[PDB]
RNA sequence: GAGCUAGCCCUGGCCAGGGUGAAGCUGGGGUGAGACCCAGUGGAGGCCCGAACCGGUGGGGGAUGCAAACCCCUCGGAUGA
RNA sequence: GAAUGCCGGCAUGAGUAACGAUAAAGAGGGUGAGAAUCCCUCUCGCCGUAAGCCCAAGGGUUCCUACGCAAUGGUCGUCAGCGUAGGGUUAGGCGGGACCUAAGGUGAAGCCGAAAGGCGUAGCCGAAGGGCAGCCGGUUAAUAUUCCGGCCCUUCCCGCAGGUGCGAUGGGGGGACGCUCUAGGCUAGGGGGACCGGAGCCAUGGACGAGCCCGGCCAGAAGCGCAGGGUGGGAGGUAGGCAAAUCCGCCUCCCAACAAGCUCUGCGUGGUGGGGAAGCCCGGGUGACAACCCCCCGAAGCCAGGGAGCCAAGAAAAGCCUCUAAGCACAACCUGCGGGAACCCGUACCGCAAACCGACACAGGUGGGCGGGUGCAAGAGCACUCAGGCGCGCGGGAGAACCCUCGCCAAGGAACUCUGCAAGUUGGCCCCGUAACUUCGGGAGAAGGGGUGCUCCCUGGGGUGAUGAGCCCCGGGGAGCCGCAGUGAACAGGCUCUGGCGACUGUUUACCAAAAACACAGCUCUCUGCGAACUCGUAAGAGGAGGUAUAGGGAGCGACGCUUGCCCGGUGCCGGAAGGUCAAGGGGAGGGGUGCAAGCCCCGAACCGAAGCCCCGGUGAACGGCGGCCGUAACUAUAACGGUCCUAAGGUAGCGAAAUUCCUUGUCGGGUAAGUUCCGACCUGCACGAAAAGCGUAACGACCGGAGCGCUGUCUCGGCGAGGGACCCGGUGAAAUUGAACUGGCCGUGAAGAUGCGGCCUACCCGUGGCAGGACGAAAAGACCCCGUGGAGCUUUACUGCAGCC
RNA sequence: CGAUGUCGGCUCGUCGCAUCCUGGGGCUGAAGAAGGUCCCAAGGGUUGGGCUGUUCGCCCAUUAAAGCGGCACGCGAGCUG
RNA sequence: UGGGAGAGGGUGGUGGAAUUCCCGGAGUAGCGGUGAAAUGCGCAGAUACCGGGAGGAACGCCGAUGGCGAAGGCAGCCACCUGGUCCACCCGUGACGCUGAGGCGCGAAAGCGUGGGGAGCAAACCGGAUUAGAUACCCGGGUAGUCCACGCCCUAAACG
RNA sequence: CCGAGGGUAGGGCCCGUGACUGGGGCGAAGUCGUAACAAGGUAGCUGUACCGGAAGGUGCGGCUGGAU
């Protein structure tokens, strides 16, 4: 049947993207936390 | 004069429609329509604040003139009478001799190709608008301002009307469509005559679908829900209300008055409503 | 977290073919005028049959599956909420 | 040494299940160390509203070529969506941006919030919507509306000519709109041709034919022709379109009017440029100077912003046009012509799937366009088949039980069983014919029945065309032919009678419930006078609603028909400016502490003092409730009648062994040979009853009862047959489970159900196909029950708080 | 209670005997026939239907007869539900 | 042709008396009701009186033993639209008439549907008396209805 | 070809019968009340409506076949 992952690049960028994170206090702490942890990528890769 | 259908389907049994006899023009004045934003009963939070709304036909709002004192002494001609999907009443299109065009709500008996006008010296003739202090006591009247220059607020719905019962100082006394007696300031404008389309209430929707066309989504009973949802929720099998009948939010709903007690307008309401 | 799901908003798209034949309209009869009757025209509808599409009624299979809900047969809706 | 411990390793089950749709394969020839599996050929089968072709999303080199086979591929592999390498994506016109707005988002102004932040007008952003200039062919191993060829077009800059009051982010017009039905004329596409072009063919009995087979076009600027859309002209007045205005709007007047004219689009033609089959021979060459014509069918697409009807009344903004304002009228704009200028990103490949979403090359899911032909009434249905694409990445044998899917069956025909579950039967079209009841539509495809193919003859109407031929579309009549059978294959209702429930179409527990549940039109109560009530929010602010009592909220009931009785003592709500009670505060009789004293300080009665509660009333489609005992009639039996106790009042109409009846299979009647079910009645209703509505109701229902007819492998009662498995051989090779095991029966015993203890009996060692009685077999630390001063959801006249409200 | 699946049916049986029938008997208030009661006896047999989920029971038509119990109210790694 | 009387009918208007309710004033201890009472209302200020307001229904006197209509029926006043009828003149048509099965239309009250309206009245219903009982007569309340619009019903001691 | 009739299916009319049910007629001496006839002790009758063990009552309108 129809499963839960239905990829959509605009959706992905506008939801989890860098600019989305930066707009929100909660978003910025996510970036802060992932940098502190040393994540190679702070944000989901999407080809735009 | 409502139109009926033959029983060629189960819903065409009882379904009735307006006759649309008074209508003379079937597509709106383009300079007087602007888009109506359908809300779905949701506020700027995204939240439903009025349950069971949405999914109705698309509509264009028609800008109505509810402050006819705008143009005192300038007569206008009744160009046409049109359908308005945003209200129960019909609307009338006016060609002012000024060149300007406006919509007003159509009073009962208003005929196309007649002059109407607004102001203190206006004739007491169906369609004209005056301050209440210049309208003869006993005259039925609609689209009444509740405060001077604030706009017509009272008696707007199809078939409705207010009657002037007397005067007292700067104020006149009106019997509202509801039966309430109220003082309204003399300077408040109002249009002589009753609103038209009085057969509006005799329309039988006929099926669930006509409700949906009007933007009315299904209404679910408290009794049909669970305790988490509603006071009437739950019960094993059917159940009487089992407590005083209440809204979803707990307040009682058979008889509990809700008009704020210390409201300043109380000084101006002579007698609460009938029936 | 509403890329699943539920509701709403904005903007687009889709519904083979066949059947029934409402109002109205025209003509004819009727009457003081009417109601109304008959025929023709007409093409209404949460109308009918049935693909696409949307479903999931009954049964069988499957049951370390092809599948963490599937397959076959049958069945519901199909201009409408 | 144990924790269903943790990490790792390796066993068992076992050479076992399985190898992923039953659309299907066989041979020959190549390549190579090696071939059922790679390449080629011939044969065979499958898809063909796709299992073919083109977009979009998502994927991200998977594309092409060479060289490879360790792993990946459910087998193999020389092959590959795999490994290594090199190559491959070309745009002013396609899509997006340098244009416009939609919801929504953001947000100068402004509002609000302890902080973080939330709002918010304009503006800005935001698309699969608006707007905007490219079609046909050729070429590469791989790109092409992009390269090339032909013919077209847009914007910007500058210049020239001609014309004009030029000029705007401002005014106005326009853009600009729904649903259903639908006209005329075209085009897409298709069928036919005895006409035109073609390599060839004559078989096996016949045919050298008016024979078979193949094909008979595509694009195109101006002009022209056909068909459409859009659109009145002039003048005078003018206070409105937030300055102005010659524009627009309004009024008057003349002319024009189903037209014309002007303009815009589609189509045809059109200079020119392309294409071009079968077959033969090696993707190419020939065919070929290829021919490129006639008739018919014909869109849902085009003309298009067409027309009609209807109610539920159907985006915006820019481009474009007009008006003017500052300003400037050496300018500036408009038109035509010329040269110049024209940027950024996408472009490979997959794309109903082995490349996307499902851990897999996974029988699942995935939006848009094209989707040919013949026949069946139509069609995207169904059977076959074109182009095109496939035979589904284990095979070979065998011909057992059993399982799955399928075919048939003597006589019987529901006797099966909880149940006709299942499977038969019926089945399309045309014609005849069709009941109770009904809300007059329906019920209705009721029921039942006749026809249905092919041949010859006669004839009727329509479309095209020309009025005719030809072609095509509907028919009527007569005479015959064949078979068991003519919707000869495929797709295609079994029917009726009678109850319960729900009016109806709808809706629901994604993944055990589709229903009698929810919804529903409709009825009633109730709140709400608008800065409405109500709802979300601390707020601002929103929804309500740019609505105004014929409206909006809440509640119950649930089409319609006929109806909805009595009780207001209690609870709720509603009314009652009195009385009672009543907090902070007012008041300060009268006390207390301290000081030498003024004083400073504390307690404090009466009395005044809100809502709330008390008290007085109202109110049932508000929460709710609607009796007991005893007696009485001239046969008996039974009580219309009476007595008395109690209650706020004692169940009214209708219905009743019921979706409700315990006793119960009540009793009687019907149906049956037989009826705990069903149907109709009776009424001692354990324990119906009137909007948690009462009693009915045509129509409707994948709802739940009962009966009959038809027909059946459901059954008596089983038999045979087909294919896919199961079986044997070659290849690959799991799983849960498992203290170790050298693991028999009886009767006992044992923690009470023993392979394991006792006595006896029986038994050579090891397997394979089978069946499921045991191993208190496996799986899940029982979901029932209890226990825990464990948890959580829910309720209320449990406690105590908080929002909110007074 | 770190699970011993719980009614009934179907299928397949097997055992007990306190015997329903068939065989052998004694007593009889046994004339014959047909019965009654008790004894011996488990070899074989012990029907098809209507109703209900039923076991059971009632009922129809038969019969030599239409037996009663055990096997985890025998039997769901056998089926049904 | 010329005249007359009339509550004949339909439509739109409009007048005063009275009942009830509401606000104000003034005022106190009862009012109401009956055969007698009680229920009921009244110190929360009733009844009675004055002023103001809201609304519905019916039209006193004229009024009669009257008039009009085919019947049912029709009563303030005004206007509009309309029916029948009688009298005068003796002018016109020249038997054009009577009746009338079916048909069609009208048809008091009650009652029904959909809206409205609602003062008074009043089935049902409640309460107080009476009574052996009192599902009545009498008293206090009171809902349909009585009123309007449109549409049905079509009955009657529709009687002379 | 027609054709008696036979068969399948569906209708219409009539008769007989049916648990149970509705009222009706009749029947020497049952029970309850007293509605009508007198102003019948509330004048009666009336069409209709609602109510009530029963006769009846009440509303609305109508008749005198109503006493004084
Ligand atoms: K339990
Ligand atoms: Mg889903
Ligand atoms: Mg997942
Ligand atoms: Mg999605
Ligand atoms: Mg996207
Ligand atoms: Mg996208
Ligand atoms: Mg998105
Ligand atoms: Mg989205
Ligand atoms: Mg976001
Ligand atoms: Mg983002
Ligand atoms: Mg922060
Ligand atoms: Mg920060
Ligand atoms: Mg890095
Ligand atoms: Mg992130
Ligand atoms: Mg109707
Ligand atoms: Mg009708
Ligand atoms: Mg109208
Ligand atoms: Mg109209
Ligand atoms: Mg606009
Ligand atoms: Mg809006
Ligand atoms: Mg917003
Ligand atoms: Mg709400
Ligand atoms: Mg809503
Ligand atoms: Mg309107
Ligand atoms: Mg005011
Ligand atoms: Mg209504
Ligand atoms: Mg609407
Ligand atoms: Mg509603
Ligand atoms: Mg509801
Ligand atoms: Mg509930
Ligand atoms: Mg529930
Ligand atoms: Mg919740
Ligand atoms: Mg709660
Ligand atoms: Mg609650
Ligand atoms: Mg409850
Ligand atoms: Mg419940
Ligand atoms: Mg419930
Ligand atoms: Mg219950
Ligand atoms: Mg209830
Ligand atoms: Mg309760
Ligand atoms: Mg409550
Ligand atoms: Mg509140
Ligand atoms: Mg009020
Ligand atoms: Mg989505
Ligand atoms: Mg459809
Ligand atoms: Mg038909
Ligand atoms: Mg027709
Ligand atoms: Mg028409
Ligand atoms: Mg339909
Ligand atoms: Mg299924
Ligand atoms: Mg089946
Ligand atoms: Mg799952
Ligand atoms: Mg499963
Ligand atoms: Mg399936
Ligand atoms: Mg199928
Ligand atoms: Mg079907
Ligand atoms: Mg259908
Ligand atoms: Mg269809
Ligand atoms: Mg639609
Ligand atoms: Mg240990
Ligand atoms: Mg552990
Ligand atoms: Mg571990
Ligand atoms: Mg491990
Ligand atoms: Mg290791
Ligand atoms: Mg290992
Ligand atoms: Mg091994
Ligand atoms: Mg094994
Ligand atoms: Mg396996
Ligand atoms: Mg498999
Ligand atoms: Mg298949
Ligand atoms: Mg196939
Ligand atoms: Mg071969
Ligand atoms: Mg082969
Ligand atoms: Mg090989
Ligand atoms: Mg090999
Ligand atoms: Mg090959
Ligand atoms: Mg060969
Ligand atoms: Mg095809
Ligand atoms: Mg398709
Ligand atoms: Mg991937
Ligand atoms: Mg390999
Ligand atoms: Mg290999
Ligand atoms: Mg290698
Ligand atoms: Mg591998
Ligand atoms: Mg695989
Ligand atoms: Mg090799
Ligand atoms: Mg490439
Ligand atoms: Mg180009
Ligand atoms: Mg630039
Ligand atoms: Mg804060
Ligand atoms: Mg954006
Ligand atoms: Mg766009
Ligand atoms: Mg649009
Ligand atoms: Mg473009
Ligand atoms: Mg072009
Ligand atoms: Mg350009
Ligand atoms: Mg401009
Ligand atoms: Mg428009
Ligand atoms: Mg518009
Ligand atoms: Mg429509
Ligand atoms: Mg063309
Ligand atoms: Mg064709
Ligand atoms: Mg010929
Ligand atoms: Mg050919
Ligand atoms: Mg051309
Ligand atoms: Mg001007
Ligand atoms: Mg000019
Ligand atoms: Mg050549
Ligand atoms: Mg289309
Ligand atoms: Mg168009
Ligand atoms: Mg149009
Ligand atoms: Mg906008
Ligand atoms: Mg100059
Ligand atoms: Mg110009
Ligand atoms: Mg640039
Ligand atoms: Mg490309
Ligand atoms: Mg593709
Ligand atoms: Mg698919
Ligand atoms: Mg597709
Ligand atoms: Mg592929
Ligand atoms: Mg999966
Ligand atoms: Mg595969
Ligand atoms: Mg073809
Ligand atoms: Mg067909
Ligand atoms: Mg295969
Ligand atoms: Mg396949
Ligand atoms: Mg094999
Ligand atoms: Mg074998
Ligand atoms: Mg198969
Ligand atoms: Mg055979
Ligand atoms: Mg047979
Ligand atoms: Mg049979
Ligand atoms: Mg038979
Ligand atoms: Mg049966
Ligand atoms: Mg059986
Ligand atoms: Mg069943
Ligand atoms: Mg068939
Ligand atoms: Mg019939
Ligand atoms: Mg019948
Ligand atoms: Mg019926
Ligand atoms: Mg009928
Ligand atoms: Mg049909
Ligand atoms: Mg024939
Ligand atoms: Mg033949
Ligand atoms: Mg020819
Ligand atoms: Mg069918
Ligand atoms: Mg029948
Ligand atoms: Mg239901
Ligand atoms: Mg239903
Ligand atoms: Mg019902
Ligand atoms: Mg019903
Ligand atoms: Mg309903
Ligand atoms: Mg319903
Ligand atoms: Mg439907
Ligand atoms: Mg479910
Ligand atoms: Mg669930
Ligand atoms: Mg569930
Ligand atoms: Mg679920
Ligand atoms: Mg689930
Ligand atoms: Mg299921
Ligand atoms: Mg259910
Ligand atoms: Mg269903
Ligand atoms: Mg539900
Ligand atoms: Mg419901
Ligand atoms: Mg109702
Ligand atoms: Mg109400
Ligand atoms: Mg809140
Ligand atoms: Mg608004
Ligand atoms: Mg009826
Ligand atoms: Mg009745
Ligand atoms: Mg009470
Ligand atoms: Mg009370
Ligand atoms: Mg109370
Ligand atoms: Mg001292
Ligand atoms: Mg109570
Ligand atoms: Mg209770
Ligand atoms: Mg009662
Ligand atoms: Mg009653
Ligand atoms: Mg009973
Ligand atoms: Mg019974
Ligand atoms: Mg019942
Ligand atoms: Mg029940
Ligand atoms: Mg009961
Ligand atoms: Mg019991
Ligand atoms: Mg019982
Ligand atoms: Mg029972
Ligand atoms: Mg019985
Ligand atoms: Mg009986
Ligand atoms: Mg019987
Ligand atoms: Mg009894
Ligand atoms: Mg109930
Ligand atoms: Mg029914
Ligand atoms: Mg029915
Ligand atoms: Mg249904
Ligand atoms: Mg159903
Ligand atoms: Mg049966
Ligand atoms: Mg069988
Ligand atoms: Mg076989
Ligand atoms: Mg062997
Ligand atoms: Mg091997
Ligand atoms: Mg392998
Ligand atoms: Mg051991
Ligand atoms: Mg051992
Ligand atoms: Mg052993
Ligand atoms: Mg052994
Ligand atoms: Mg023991
Ligand atoms: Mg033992
Ligand atoms: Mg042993
Ligand atoms: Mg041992
Ligand atoms: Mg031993
Ligand atoms: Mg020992
Ligand atoms: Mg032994
Ligand atoms: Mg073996
Ligand atoms: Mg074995
Ligand atoms: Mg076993
Ligand atoms: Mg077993
Ligand atoms: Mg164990
Ligand atoms: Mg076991
Ligand atoms: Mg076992
Ligand atoms: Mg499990
Ligand atoms: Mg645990
Ligand atoms: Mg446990
Ligand atoms: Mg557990
Ligand atoms: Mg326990
Ligand atoms: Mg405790
Ligand atoms: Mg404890
Ligand atoms: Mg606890
Ligand atoms: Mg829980
Ligand atoms: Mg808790
Ligand atoms: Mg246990
Ligand atoms: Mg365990
Ligand atoms: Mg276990
Ligand atoms: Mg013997
Ligand atoms: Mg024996
Ligand atoms: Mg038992
Ligand atoms: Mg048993
Ligand atoms: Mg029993
Ligand atoms: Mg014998
Ligand atoms: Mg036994
Ligand atoms: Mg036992
Ligand atoms: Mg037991
Ligand atoms: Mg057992
Ligand atoms: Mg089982
Ligand atoms: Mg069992
Ligand atoms: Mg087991
Ligand atoms: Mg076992
Ligand atoms: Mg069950
Ligand atoms: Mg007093
Ligand atoms: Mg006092
Ligand atoms: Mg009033
Ligand atoms: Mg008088
Ligand atoms: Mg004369
Ligand atoms: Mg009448
Ligand atoms: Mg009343
Ligand atoms: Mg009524
Ligand atoms: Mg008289
Ligand atoms: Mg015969
Ligand atoms: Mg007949
Ligand atoms: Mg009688
Ligand atoms: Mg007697
Ligand atoms: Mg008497
Ligand atoms: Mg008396
Ligand atoms: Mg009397
Ligand atoms: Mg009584
Ligand atoms: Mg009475």
């Amino acid at each position: 049947m129809k499963r839960t992952w239905q990829p959509n690049r605009r959706k992905r960028a506008k939801t989890h993207g860098f600019r989305a994170r930066m707009r929100t206090p909660g978003g910025r702490k996510v970036l802060k936390r992932r940098r502190q942890k040393g994540r190679w990528r702070l944000t989901p890769a999407v080809r735009k | 004069a409502v139109k009926k259908f033959k029983p060629y389907t189960p819903s065409r049994r009882f379904m009735t429609v307006a006759d649309f006899s008074e209508i003379t023009k079937t597509e709106p004045e383009k300079s007087l329509v602007k888009p109506l934003k359908k809300t779905g009963g949701r506020n700027n939070q995204g939240r439903i604040t009025v349950r069971f709304r949405g999914g109705g036909h698309k509509r264009l709002y028609r800008i109505i003139d509810f402050k006819r004192w705008d143009k005192v002494g300038i007569p206008a001609k009744v160009a046409a009478i049109e359908y308005d999907p945003n209200r129960s009443a019909r609307i009338a299109l006016l060609h002012y001799v000024d060149g300007e065009k406006r919509y007003i709500i159509a009073p009962d008996g208003l005929q196309v190709g007649q002059q109407v006008v607004a102001g203190p010296d206006a004739p007491i003739q169906v369609g004209n608008a005056l301050p209440l202090r210049f309208i003869p006591v006993g005259t039925v009247v609609h689209a009444v301002e509740l405060e001077p220059k604030k706009g017509a607020k009272l008696a707007r719905a199809a078939g409705t009307s207010a009657q002037i019962q007397g005067r007292e100082g700067d104020y006149v006394i009106l019997r509202l469509p509801s039966g309430e007696l109220r003082k309204v300031h003399g300077e408040c404008y109002a249009t002589v005559g009753a609103v038209g389309n009085a057969d509006h209430k005799n329309i039988v929707l006929g099926k669930a679908g006509r409700s949906r066309w009007l933007g009315r989504r299904p209404h679910v009973r408290g009794a049909a829900m669970n305790p988490v949802d509603h006071p009437h929720g739950g019960g094993e099998g059917r159940a009487p209300r089992g407590r005083p009948p209440a809204s979803p939010w707990g307040w009682q709903t058979k008889g509990l008055k809700t008009r704020k007690r210390r409201k300043p307008s109380s000084r101006f309401i002579i007698a609460r409503r009938k029936k």
